[PDB]
């Protein structure tokens, strides 16, 4: 391969693959912190176009952290079609770009095309994408899923009901889902963060979750999103089990951080077709985020960027039914801005839509960041163009426990109003016999958790 | 005629014209999320919007806000620091505020006491109001906690622009067996005064990990009260000293 | 009225409805620089309550200019129908922004309501609006005009060709124009701004233009973007019209600033109904911007949203077939970087549709600014969510000669093609005649000019 | 391997299947806009999104960069600022590069000629290369044009950090009856050489008005040539001289 190339008379040379994926990104705050940047825009564009002539071979044989030294790139490797990787292994990192933005490539091409990449393939691909290629190549991805409801189906788009509390209060939690399900927020899963991480209380959640869902009859999933061996022993001890989550990082020792191992996931399969009240089979739910290896130490000289396509290698072995980012979940460290938030954003959909999961997004941000919730709108709404298959949605979208701020429930009506986009077909079903929903759109009566009652 | 920040707007049902309102009331009543306040379209109303933009407002200023180094000195408490020298610094690089400045070592193996059972750290962190408002509630009955039915206590002091992988420094300089760290989580939109505890049996800075800290989150008067989340922490420094073990390595 | 809030035990004082709506803005570089800007966030949310609890009497009866100062403000009052506003007079803003949003308000309801408002109250609207607001509100108020296309129907998406050269050189405009049709631009128009105000150039830039339209024979406009006394002189004298184009200003001083009368554009209008090839009955062309009256220190105090605003009110008596802001033409001193340049693009857009003309947005940005491409493809994004009625485009979004860029050929596409949004319908019968468009997509052979030849 | 600020860079056509492929050659050749380059899907091809790119991340430096004060005083020109003192402070403050500082006002009642007929004052603007590059081929044969069979002409003079409107107060205090200002005006994306002319009869701050001024842009050589430019700036101040009038006030 070429590590090198000539900008404006100027020789731009590069150590190793590693180095030209850092480099190539978009600026960011958390490159910049971890020493990886690139040191000027006339750089960034060199290493782009070093990048882009690179062949698909070149950055396979290359990732981030080697084969024998890491459980994650060796779960990666594994799982690679050879006979797909083989077809496309001399190709160009720019003629992959083109492939998949091409309108002559179907759903098809990409469905065995994808299997021959790995995650700094992936991640390759984005970097010498702009904007409107993230948006437009992810939309032409579609990955669809099924609990019980569908997601991801083109013309739909979902939402997590995100009902949290500063004391795991079954009052609090239950008249926040009320409001939810109002809005027509609860699609994707009914998702509580706990603040307490023991058996009985996970279970008195899920009992107040299910006490709803089964009141109403309603097709969704619950969810209760501490660490995923508490969830394994409540679901054991008899508590229902919908979905079961985990956050995950993409090297082994940021599962390590994170206190996972990876035969925790193949139990929570198996715990899952045990014991799950799920109609689908799909039953697994991962969070993820740049900056979360950087925290770790983890990231071992690599970027954000080509360190968050390795958690959709990760994920995709397991085949969950959602996986969302968690874009400006950290903080201003990792990424600073509205366009940093953004474009983060549009790279981790795109991505995760090429890894082939089913990808949503929490679009957010802190209040130590530079952003407000007019981001937040910006975001959702581009990402909902390019078929983001769910977003969060809160009270105004004021999180009063994990102490940020998300997508309110009136987004999800917004965006599905502004676009027409749907629920999940069976979640849709349901808003309907509720008098919530009359084709696609809030009835009157909508938006008050008063109806319930 | 209505302050944004005030009880009243707080209280506001806006839902236009409701199935029953006595339950609206209940619902707004049971949490101290933004429920029940309706919508014009499938947008917020405009007094929700406005409540929001103004609770914002208030809530930037207090991740920038900091202690007086008087009050510091006030509550008896050394101050120590990190290698960030200003808070635009603290918020731009992580990797400084979990290590120690060249001077801040050499206050530590002279002043304070060597090889602990327990050791206490107070941090501002993101928060300067999490450990402003909640210290009086919080530090006299955990101090007294541990010393009184217990063993041996250490001197406790003030880590300035920490963030919680300092601790493991701190447990490698003073020799302690578990390192308590109370520290200022994110400010959230409507509240800014939420204390977090990290806290090792034995850290190491090469060896340990995140997941064994154990977390105990949320403490202020609207979640755990800060009394008897004191009580919590004393009970649980009491069971990491038994079964040598902290975090995911603890029983049950 | 009350000039005057409490917000967290703090008084808020304002002097007049001027300042209030000044500082009720979201931050801008421009506000600052014309001394209007809030001095915290707090006074800014402050402003924001004292403007949503002012009625539509209190705004309207305060414009920024007086009536017997400014003949722009006088077009304004005057263009009042009186029974539309004795009905929403006593209406706070807030009830006028959730009047808007409401989904039970009908495009027909807000058809009479809008006559009953001026653009110091369509400007009041728009500054207590977020971002989903904007979008969602804009969407809802479709404005639909006709010359020999039709635009601003929902479900389609229109582009003005922009084939701009150095010299005006005959076939490079030539070349730009092919390229432009082949991507299926220039339904709105095809629009050259001249580098000579000159009747012999203004003629041969039309005959080309014109030459191209007439061969293939294109459902369009031509426009030739000099000053309009020299378009009507050229048009006169037997150059073919079209659209016929003026930059406008939201007060007298403006106006004569860019050496416009009205009664120029009263000529305008009469000469496009004597001469001008086109079919429907809207004719005419502006283009605005914020920021324009504050560098011809003719804001008199007044922020640039509200300026902008009265562009529109005084654009609504001429009733054009085409109404564009131009975003960030100009530069950073009024609006800085992406977040700035969105948020006015966004509110431009809204306040056009609720003046109740045909909006549309020269989404770009200048390199002496803070910010790209991807900024253009953000704004391009959202804009066509919130139905606006068309962009530009240029090769790659470079124009060579005006020094700035705007969006792509490409952009339209994508743009269409993403939403599922149609050209004008008549233009979209010749892009399939000329085998460029099947079902709303680029064929095969599309994108190339050598398909003319 | 490809340079992408080479000339074959620019040249490069990237529709892969073509109707007609010399009329594509035919049809690059014609233009300086970038025009051929083809497609992936509805978005651009890599190479075009490279190139523009790169020449981006050029344009975005000539912004910034300026002339050097010892290439103005090789030139044998006066310089003189506005009340801007530097780069960052000129793209935020156009009210501040509309005005002379208080000692440019009182260098140019010292050291140049009173009530010219004509007076040609030079600008950086906001592209130092546009009047960087064109200078030797413009200047000369406009202070040649304008005193050979013409008049009283000005001695010319840089103004660092100007903005046109300054051109108003530099003819009320030279008294001068025709100002001509050469100014760059702001960079494109590729081209960062552009030259513009803008002049006033007999200008006032009080009154003058932008459509008083006639503008003569795009000079340079993708442009009109700075040479036969001259000849075009020197016609029009014999003729704004002669009807005592410029811009919109001007005949035919
Ligand atoms: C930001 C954040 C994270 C970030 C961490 C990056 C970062 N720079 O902080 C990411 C996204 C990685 C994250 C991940 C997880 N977190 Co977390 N996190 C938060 C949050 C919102 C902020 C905490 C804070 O501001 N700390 C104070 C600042 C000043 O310290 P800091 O040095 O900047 O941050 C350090 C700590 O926050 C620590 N940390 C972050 N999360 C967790 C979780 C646990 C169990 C521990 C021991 C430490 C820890 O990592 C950072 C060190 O670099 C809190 C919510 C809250 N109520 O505060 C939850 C919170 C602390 N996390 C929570 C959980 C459960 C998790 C996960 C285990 C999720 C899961 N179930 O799989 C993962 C794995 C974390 C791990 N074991 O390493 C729980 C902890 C519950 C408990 N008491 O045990 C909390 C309280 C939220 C909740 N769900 O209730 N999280
Ligand atoms: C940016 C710009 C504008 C901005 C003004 C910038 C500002 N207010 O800050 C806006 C959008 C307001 C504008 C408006 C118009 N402009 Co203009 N503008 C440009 C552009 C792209 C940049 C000029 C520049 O960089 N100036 C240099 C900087 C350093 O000077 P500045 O002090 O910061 O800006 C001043 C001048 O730009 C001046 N100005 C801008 N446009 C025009 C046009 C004329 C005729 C005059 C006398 C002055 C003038 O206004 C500013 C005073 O504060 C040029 C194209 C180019 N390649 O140059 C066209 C250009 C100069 N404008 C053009 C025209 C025709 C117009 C309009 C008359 C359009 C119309 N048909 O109604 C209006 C009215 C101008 C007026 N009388 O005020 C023509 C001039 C043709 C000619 N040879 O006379 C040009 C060359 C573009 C073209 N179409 O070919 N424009």
């Amino acid at each position: 391969m070429k590590l090198k190339t000539t900008l404006f008379g100027n020789v731009y040379q590069f150590k190793d693959v590693k180095e030209v994926l850092a480099k190539a990104n978009e600026l960011r705050s958390g490159d910049v912190l971890a020493g990886v940047a690139a040191a000027s825009s006339q750089e960034r564009v060199a290493a782009k176009q070093v990048l882009s002539e690179m062949t698909v071979a070149d950055i396979r044989n290359n990732p981030v952290i080697a084969y024998e030294d890491d459980c994650v790139t060796r779960l990666i490797q594994d799982d690679v079609n050879e006979t797909a990787y083989n077809q496309i292994k001399n190709w160009s990192i720019s003629e992959l770009r083109e492939y998949v933005l091409s309108d002559e490539t179907s759903v098809d091409d990409i469905a065995f095309t994808r299997k021959g990449l790995t995650s700094e393939v992936v991640a390759a691909v984005a970097k010498i994408c702009s904007n409107a290629d993230l948006i437009y190549g992810a939309k032409k991805m579609p990955v669809i899923k099924k609990a019980n409801t569908t997601i991801g189906i083109p013309g739909t788009f979902s939402a997590r009901l995100q009902p949290n509390d500063t004391r795991d209060d079954v009052q609090s939690i239950a008249a926040q889902i009320y409001e939810g399900l109002s809005f027509g927020v609860g699609d994707a899963v009914i998702g509580v963060n706990p603040v307490t991480d023991d058996v009985e209380n996970l279970s008195r959640v899920l009992d107040t979750i299910y006490g709803v869902i089964d009141k109403f009859n309603i097709p969704t999933q619950g969810c209760v999103l501490a660490h995923v061996t508490t969830q394994i022993e409540a679901i054991r001890r008899g508590a229902p089990g919908g979905l079961i989550f985990q956050s995950i990082c993409g090297s082994e020792k940021g599962l390590k951080e994170f206190g996972v191992e990876l035969a925790m996931l193949d139990e929570a399969r198996a715990v899952g077709a045990e014991f799950n009240r799920i109609a689908g089979e799909n039953c697994l739910y991962f969070e993820t985020g740049q900056g979360s290896a950087l925290s770790a130490g983890a990231n071992f000289g690599a970027d954000q960027v080509t360190m968050e396509a390795r958690n959709y290698g990760l994920a995709r072995h397991y085949d969950p039914f959602i996986v969302n980012t968690v874009v400006g979940f950290i903080g201003p460290e990792y990424l600073y801005n509205d366009r940093q938030i953004i474009r983060a954003g549009l790279e981790d959909h795109f991505m995760g839509k090429l890894s082939g999961i089913s990808m949503g997004c929490d679009c957010c941000y802190t209040n130590h960041a530079d952003a407000d919730q007019n981001l937040n709108e910006n975001l959702m709404i581009l990402l909902a163009t390019a078929g983001c298959n769910y977003i969060m949605g809160m009270p105004l979208g004021d999180d009063i426990m994990l102490n940020y701020q998300t997508t309110a429930f009136h987004d999800t009506a917004t965006v599905r109003q502004l676009l027409n986009l749907r629920p999940s077909p069976e979640f849709e079903r349901w808003l309907e016999s509720m008098g919530i929903m009359a084709n696609g759109r809030l009835t009157k009566r909508a938006g008050d958790p008063s109806l319930f009652f | 005629a209505l302050d944004l920040g005030s009880a009243e707007a707080k209280a506001w049902i806006g839902v236009e014209n409701p199935h029953r309102a006595d339950v609206l009331t209940e619902l707004r009543r049971s949490t101290v999320a933004r429920v029940c306040t309706g919508r014009a379209g499938p947008r917020p109303r405009t007094q929700a919007l406005l409540r929001f933009l103004a609770d914002h407002s208030r809530s930037k200023d207090t991740v920038l806000k900091e202690v007086p180094e008087e009050w510091v000195k006030a509550q008896g408490l050394l101050e120590v620091r990190s290698e960030i020298s200003d808070k635009n610094l603290y918020l731009t690089r992580p990797d400084m505020g979990r290590r120690l400045c060249a001077e801040a070592v050499e206050a530590l193996k002279a002043q304070c006491v060597a090889n602990p059972d327990v050791q206490v750290v107070i941090s501002d962190g993101l928060s300067t109001d999490a450990i402003t408002v909640n210290y009086e509630e919080i530090l006299p009955p955990l101090m007294a906690g541990l010393k009184q039915a217990g063993l041996k206590v250490g001197t406790p002091f003030f880590v300035r622009y920490g963030r919680v992988k300092i601790e493991d420094q701190i447990g490698e300089i003073l020799g302690a067996k578990v390192v308590i760290l109370l520290v200022g989580e994110r400010p959230g939109l409507g509240q800014s005064e939420s204390l977090s505890c990290y806290a090792v049996y034995s850290p190491r800075m090469a060896t340990t990990v995140e997941a064994d800290r154990t977390c105990i989150s949320n403490i202020h008067q609207g979640g755990t009260p800060p009394v008897e989340a004191a009580a919590v922490i004393v009970d649980l420094a009491k069971r990491m000293l038994e079964q040598k073990a902290s975090g995911i390595n603890m029983t049950r």
